[PDB]
């Protein structure tokens, strides 16, 4: 998926917040990796997307 | 003269009693209420206290 900076801290086990409570959930016993690249050439258009 | 029997009792009275005061110690966290620790934190670091 795609999330703004400020919420990318919110891709992880015991997290809180708008994303973490109402969009995407990683569960407590959560085993795996979380990888996230700024993507400001492929997501981000002069108009707004 | 009924020290022995007495002794007895009030030992374990006292054991008994030092193991429910225990209840009310924090052992190095934030409160002995898991309900406060519940209620006042979040889960993930409801789980280390």
């Amino acid at each position: 998926f795609v999330i703004r900076g400020d919420e990318v801290r919110q891709i992880a086990p015991g997290q809180t917040g708008n994303i973490a409570d109402y969009n995407y959930k990683l569960p407590d016993d959560f085993t795996g990796c979380v990888i996230a690249w700024n993507s400001n050439n492929l997501d981000s258009k002069v108009g707004g997307n | 003269a009924l020290g022995k029997l007495q002794d007895v009792v009030n030992q374990n009275a006292q054991a008994l009693n030092t193991l429910v005061k225990q209840l009310s110690s924090n052992f190095g966290a934030i409160s002995s209420v898991l309900n406060d620790i519940l209620s006042r934190l979040d889960p993930p670091e409801a789980e280390v206290q």
